[PDB]
RNA sequence: GCCCGUCGCUAGUACCGAUUGAAUGGCUUAGUGAGGCCUCAGGAUUUGCUUAGAGAAGGGGGCAACUCCAUCUCAGAGCGAAGAAUCUGGUCAAACUUGGUCAUUUAGAGGAACUAAAAGUCGUAACAAGGUUUCCGUAGGUGAACCUGCGGAAGGAUCAUUA
RNA sequence: ACCCACUCGGCACCUUACGAGAAAUCAAAGUCUUUGGGUUCUGGGGGGAGUAUGGUCGCAAGGCUGAAACUUAAAGGAAUUG
RNA sequence: AGGACUUUUACUUUGAAAAAAUUAGAGUGUUCAAAGCAGGCGAAAGCUCGAAUAUAUUAGCAUGGAAUAAUGGAAUAGGACG
RNA sequence: CGGUAAUUCCAGCUCCAGUAGCGUAUAUUAAAGUUGUUGCAGUUAAAAAGCUCGUAGUUGAACUUUGGGUCUGGUUGUCCG
RNA sequence: UAUCUGGUUGAUCCUGCCAGUAGUCAUAUGCUUGUCUCAAAGAUUAAGCCAUGCAUGUCUAAGUAUAAGCAAUUUAUACAGUGAAACUGCGAAUGGCUCAUUAAAUCAGUUAUCGUUUAUUUGAUAGUUCCUUUACUACAUGGAUAUCUGUGGUAAUUCUAGAGCUAAUACAUGCUUAAAAUCUCGACCCUUUGGAAGAGAUGUAUUUAUUAGAUAAAAAAUCAAUGUCUUCGGACUCCUUGAUGAUUCAUAAUAACUUUUCGAAUCGCAUGGCCUUGUGCUGGCGAUGGUUCAUUCAAAUUUCUGCCCUAUCAACUUUCGAUGGUAGGAUAGUGGCCUACCAUGGUUUCAACGGGUAACGGGGAAUAAGGGUUCGAUUCCGGAGAGGGAGCCUGAGAAACGGCUACCA
């Protein structure tokens, strides 16, 4: 017996499955950037999400309180190192406001697409 | 395969306990050693974690102590008079802790006359020196000196032949020794 | 509850070890030994020039007392040498954030040294397992009567 | 189990030897010694992991085997010595000497130090009493018995073993204002000074500490090692002299000291 | 319009059930009780101390108490020491026989049902004042729903007689 | 004995919603998503079924306690128009 | 640092404790990620920061508080002090 | 849905959802404010014991120093150095 | 990660369930299936039965070498190299697997052992084995015994009987070896303050009695006992005592006790120094042992609190231990753990006792506004078990089962 590694889930299925208006944003999302399945844009929400619940469990947290400061901060730095997150607001309550194309945005695909080097979005992919 | 665990026991409510975890070694309980009087034989058990033990069955001489002086000798049990836990075990012989008994008292007896002279029952300068510092302090009571007259001795036995094999003990002394013979005497 | 003699059974009874010598003419009553259990607790009196004997005595007998500390009040002070305290507490069930009255049975050993009755609130001091049941000596008996300390009326 | 146990199984090791939970299923089991296999540190972790002068196991046995390794002046040839806390590991190849002092993140750091000091170690009184023909003597951490000890030194007390005769060189006296370690808990590798000694009848002391940057915490007796007078420590304490920064102070520092 | 019950047919479910059933397991009265352990004995054999008298031929390194020698060797006899089989009493007690008891499965003649299936039959109780208002408790009766008696209740078909 | 005014307690009653309800309606069935005064009992779709079994009470009648197997997509409440 | 008396709780703040793995979560381009506890930087001539933290809501131990909730004093004074 | 025009059965065409995964069965969780401590209902929908007394359990009126003045320590927002 | 929708009706508002929906380190199964990383996996019913093959043996320069095994060459008159086999020593009680039994049982958190055993590892640890010492092996005490050489038996098994040698850190014995001090017993004298030639025992280990193991603080008189010095008034001034919260603790002392434990008759390397120049005197680094006390790995018990459903289980337990007392036995040790004699007790509506669990407990998993519901056979910690039952040898540790004995299947 050798200590497990922890898999773990890295997307959610939405409780309503056959939502029109979901499902044609999905639609829109999948092809604006290329996205294979619409597993792609399950795992960016639920990256989100997790996000989210941190940002939220932090803010109920008090002002000026040593957990609030540290993982806040560090929050706030991951996500402006990564590029979703402007530098001009990094406040941890804008970072409530991020939305699943952010995410999408920064992309290698979109990168790459963005650059030039690849004239379509599929091409890029 | 005697256990002295306390799973076999009912609950302090009463339940039964259910059976579980059958008995070990490190809860077993040996055969009573039951010893009795002559020819000295000894058994040696070996136990947990080496520590010979001595079962001391059919001892008929050990060590006994003296309190009111402190001195101690090598004497001879005679018999059990009385054991406070089980008469039967009187009736048998049977030599276990706290039981009383009866010693051949010579020894004493001579210890004594070399120590004080006094010529129970009824020389070197140096010596008498000695008696006349002592000038008869040996006051003893009237008890003990009246079974010297009589030649045995009576004692409570302290050591546990059971377990270490020896037969040690003290003579009974002072309101002790009045206790028993209250007690003898109501087996009288 | 205690008998009139010091001894009453067929075996002797006597503190092992501690001897008073007969041939010596001091004729003090006894050679009676005693211990203080510690943690500020006072030997009564009644044990310092008692004349019981007692082999599981916190303060004359061969017992110690370490560990738990217990404070409890008497349910049954009416088994021979021995005590049975009702020690009551509240365990707090979570799921209603409620708490819950429950009591336990905590057999223990009153030294003669106390005089116990039925409803005295007793500190109570762990030990060796004693009996097949008791692990607790009685060391204080706070509340006497707690509400019988004046009986009478006579103005 | 009936017996004794002989398997550490890797997730069942100390947090402090902190190995890898991949990579092998067991993990070195410290075999009987001076120290508790949960306080203590087998030489093998020492070498393979803290140092990486060796690879595997058979370069441990190697380099113990050839006797390179000298802990507190004895080479202690066997794989799983648990090399304890304060113990002085020498290795006369590359004329290195090590004292094993946990750093406040709380583990067994290594500890490069000199010579001259090696050659004594410190201890902590853990008992003082009276052997056969009425010979005094004293117990250790290390469980070393020094026979006739200074008369009033007391238990709990610290004390310095020239480690080469192993008899007493000096002593320092338990008592408030005394610079002092800390060897278990929340609090591991916390050095301060003794502001009081709350003696709770009855069991379990505790000791209040205050270090140096004034902050204050209390720790239990049988946990506490007095390391010496305030300002003047009788050994050399690792780097950052266990301070415990805080979480956002250590991130301060990783900020403020960096170049890349 | 809607629907009630008896009897009639089909499939399923469950129950009772004489058979004084059957199996398994649990305990357990009573009677046996392997084997180990302890103990009482016992004493094949192995041995050591002994002078216990021989042949041995300096079976000492001086025909002889060898100027004996861990000398050849058995009748010795004693004293030990170890000591197998066997064996006395316990003790732990597996397990066997015998009944008793309980629990679960397990059949089982026959009996009383309940469902679903709705195009059988006899009536038409209820829903309207259901054509005897309805319903409840209790008792009797009868192919069947139901009827009747005595107390209730409106969920009544009256919130109302100072007309 | 009435008449007028007031008060305490009781069976009650009229109006009204400014409150509550699915409504019929309730001055409590209000002060309940702006949800907490104390406390007891009961119900979790209909049928099987208040049946069987096991207790317990009873002379008896029967009372108290009291399921499941199985079947079913409804049964039921108030009100609106015919 | 010693004798001395200690009303006792329930409650609540803080701390020591609640093994690692797991959950949370800091750092870190495993090519990203699940993961892992790695790695990074020299001129390439050995120099290095790490392996963070929190929570567990019960039982026990210590500690500060005295509202809320409970018990006990002095009524025969056998009460408190000198 | 299927009774001679089947948007529901068997097929062809088109399309939809997930996609190297998807479909079924049982179990279970959220949905379940259909277990309700937070947080359910009892007049008629299921559900207030026929009524009263009563041990245990649960709960239980108010009251016992509230004010002030000064000094002084940290933390803030102050105005600016 | 705070959401609802279809269905009772001609139509409506409800209560209500059925159905839909999304999970699931929850499996099974159907249809498909190209890649990289990663990985569960005969748990559910049957802890049902097992052919076959493996799963524990171990040698360093350092326990034993005469393999009639190998090397016989640069190291070789006892032996050295390598090394089968066997004796010796140690482990085989770890690990691995399963969840059958078990509902205050295990287990978790938290305590205790001043209530006990502990191979090993680590640190220390002993002159006395003399017993009348003016006659002993201490320059080394004895006998077996495997391996082996040969004879067999049985159909066969890790079956071994007879004969012949042979060894040890195996089994037995046993020697030094000081001094000192303390206890005891006296060939005498000289009138007290009596004080002295001299003789035996005392290591440790075991057992039992007794003593010390103190301690709040300044002075007295007196009586007796009677000790030192006396500069003959009398002064007595000096008394040593460790630890915890507590002890009869640690330890010390006296008397004794033992079918008398230990106190090195053991190996490797280097073999130096002194010259008393001989095999003489000493002499280093280790390896194994070895008593005791610690320390560590632990092991046993142990305090408080916490467990799922059920009253169609309300009283349960005690002659056969049920609760307590005492003494004894046994235990490593406390303990009705067992026995003898006494007392009649202990738990319970705060759910005892009984029944059920398709129940091993926990760390945890799924699920997620908050509160919770369900699961946890399994990667870690504990417990239990080896077909069901009992019993036991060896050891430090087993009621072991890849150890034995017996019954049942
Ligand atoms: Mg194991
Ligand atoms: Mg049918
Ligand atoms: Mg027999
Ligand atoms: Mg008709
Ligand atoms: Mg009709
Ligand atoms: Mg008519
Ligand atoms: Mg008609
Ligand atoms: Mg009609
Ligand atoms: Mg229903
Ligand atoms: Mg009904
Ligand atoms: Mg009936
Ligand atoms: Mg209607
Ligand atoms: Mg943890
Ligand atoms: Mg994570
Ligand atoms: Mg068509
Ligand atoms: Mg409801
Ligand atoms: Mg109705
Ligand atoms: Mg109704
Ligand atoms: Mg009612
Ligand atoms: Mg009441
Ligand atoms: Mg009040
Ligand atoms: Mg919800
Ligand atoms: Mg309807
Ligand atoms: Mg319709
Ligand atoms: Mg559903
Ligand atoms: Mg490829
Ligand atoms: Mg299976
Ligand atoms: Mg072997
Ligand atoms: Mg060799
Ligand atoms: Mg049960
Ligand atoms: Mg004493
Ligand atoms: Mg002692
Ligand atoms: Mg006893
Ligand atoms: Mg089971
Ligand atoms: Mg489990
Ligand atoms: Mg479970
Ligand atoms: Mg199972
Ligand atoms: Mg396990
Ligand atoms: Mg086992
Ligand atoms: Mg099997
Ligand atoms: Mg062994
Ligand atoms: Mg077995
Ligand atoms: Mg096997
Ligand atoms: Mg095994
Ligand atoms: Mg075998």
């Amino acid at each position: 017996p050798r200590a497990p590694r922890t898999y773990s889930k890295t997307y959610s299925t939405p409780k309503r499955p056959y939502e029109s208006a979901r499902l044609d944003a999905e639609l829109k999302l999948a092809g604006e950037y290329g996205l294979k399945n619409k597993r792609e844009i399950y795992r960016i929400s639920f990256q989100l999400s997790k996000i989210r619940r941190a940002a939220r469990d932090l803010l109920t947290r008090d002002e000026k309180d040593p957990k609030r400061l540290f993982e806040g901060n560090a929050l706030i730095r991951r996500l402006v190192r990564i590029g979703v997150l402007s530098e001009d607001k990094k406040k941890l309550d804008y970072v409530l406001a991020l939305k699943v194309e952010d995410f999408l945005e920064r992309r290698l695909q979109t990168q790459v697409y963005k650059l030039g080097l690849a004239k379509s979005v599929h091409h890029a992919r | 395969g005697i256990s002295r665990d306390s799973r076999h026991k009912r609950a302090a409510t009463g339940a039964k306990r259910a059976q579980f975890r059958k008995k070990r070694k490190f809860e077993l309980g040996r055969q009573a050693a039951n010893t009795k009087i002559g020819t000295k034989r000894i058994h040696p058990v070996r136990t947990r974690g080496g520590n010979q033990k001595f079962r001391a069955l059919r001892i008929e001489t050990g060590n006994f102590s003296w309190a009111s002086e402190g001195v101690a000798r090598k004497t001879r049990i005679t018999g059990v008079v009385y054991h406070p836990s089980n008469n039967e075990l009187v009736r048998t012989n049977t030599l276990t802790k706290a039981a009383i008994v009866q010693i051949d008292a010579t020894p004493f007896r001579q210890w004594y006359e070399s120590h004080y002279g006094q010529s129970l029952g009824k020389t070197s300068k140096n010596t008498e020196r000695k008696w006349a510092a002592r000038a008869a302090e040996a006051k003893i009571e009237h008890a003990v000196d009246s079974q010297f007259g009589a030649g045995r001795l009576y004692a409570a036995i302290s050591s546990r032949p059971g377990q270490s094999g020896r037969c040690d003990g003290y003579i009974l002394e002072g309101e002790e020794l009045a206790f028993y013979l209250r007690r003898l005497t109501a087996k009288k | 509850s205690t008998e009139l003699t010091v001894q009453s059974e067929r075996a002797f009874q006597k503190q092992p070890h501690i001897f008073t010598n007969p041939k010596a003419k001091a004729n003090r009553k006894t050679k009676r030994w005693y211990k203080n259990v510690g943690l500020g607790f006072k030997t009564p009196k009644t044990a310092i020039e008692g004349s019981y004997i007692d082999k599981k005595c916190p303060f004359t007998g061969l017992v110690s007392i370490r560990g738990k500390i217990l404070t409890g009040t008497v349910v049954s002070t009416r088994m021979h040498r021995t005590i049975v305290i009702r020690r009551d507490y509240l365990h707090y069930v979570p799921k209603y954030n409620r708490y819950e009255k429950r009591h336990k049975n905590v057999p223990a050993h009153v030294s003669p040294a106390f005089r116990v009755q039925v409803g005295d609130i007793v500190t109570v001091g762990q030990c060796r397992p004693i009996s097949k049941t008791v692990r607790f000596n009685v060391l204080k008996v706070a509340s006497a009567t707690g509400k019988a300390n004046k009986q009478f009326a006579k103005f | 189990a009936r017996g004794p146990k002989k398997h550490l199984k890797r997730l069942a090791a100390p947090h402090h030897w902190m190995l890898d939970k991949l990579s092998g299923c067991y993990a070195p089991r410290p075999s009987a010694g001076p120290h508790k296999l949960r306080e203590s540190l087998p030489l093998i972790v020492f070498l393979r992991n803290r140092l990486k002068y060796a690879l595997n196991g058979r370069e441990v046995k190697a380099i113990l085997m050839q006797r390179h390794v000298k802990v507190d002046g004895k080479v202690r040839t066997d794989t799983t010595f648990p090399a304890g806390f304060m113990d002085v590991i020498t290795l006369e190849a590359t004329n290195e000497n090590f004292r094993l002092v946990y750093d406040v993140k709380g583990r067994f750091a290594v500890h490069r130090i000199t010579d001259e000091e090696a050659s004594y170690k410190l201890a902590k009184v853990k008992k003082v009493q009276l052997g056969k023909k009425g010979i005094p003597y004293v117990v250790t951490h290390d469980g070393r018995t020094i026979r006739y000890p200074d008369p009033n030194i007391k238990v709990n007390d610290t004390v310095k073993v020239d480690l080469a005769t192993g008899t007493i060189t000096d002593f320092i006296k338990f008592d408030t204002g005394k610079l002092v370690y800390v060897t278990g808990g929340r609090n591991l590798g916390r050095v301060g000074t003794i502001v009081h000694r709350e003696r709770h009848e009855g069991g379990f002391d505790l000791v209040h500490i205050k270090d140096s940057l004034e902050n204050t915490f209390v720790t239990r007796l049988n946990n506490v090692f007095v390391i010496g007078e305030p300002g003047r420590p009788w050994i050399s304490l690792p780097k950052g002299k266990g301070i415990k920064l805080t979480i956002s102070e250590e991130r301060d520092r990783r900020r403020a000291q960096h170049g890349l």
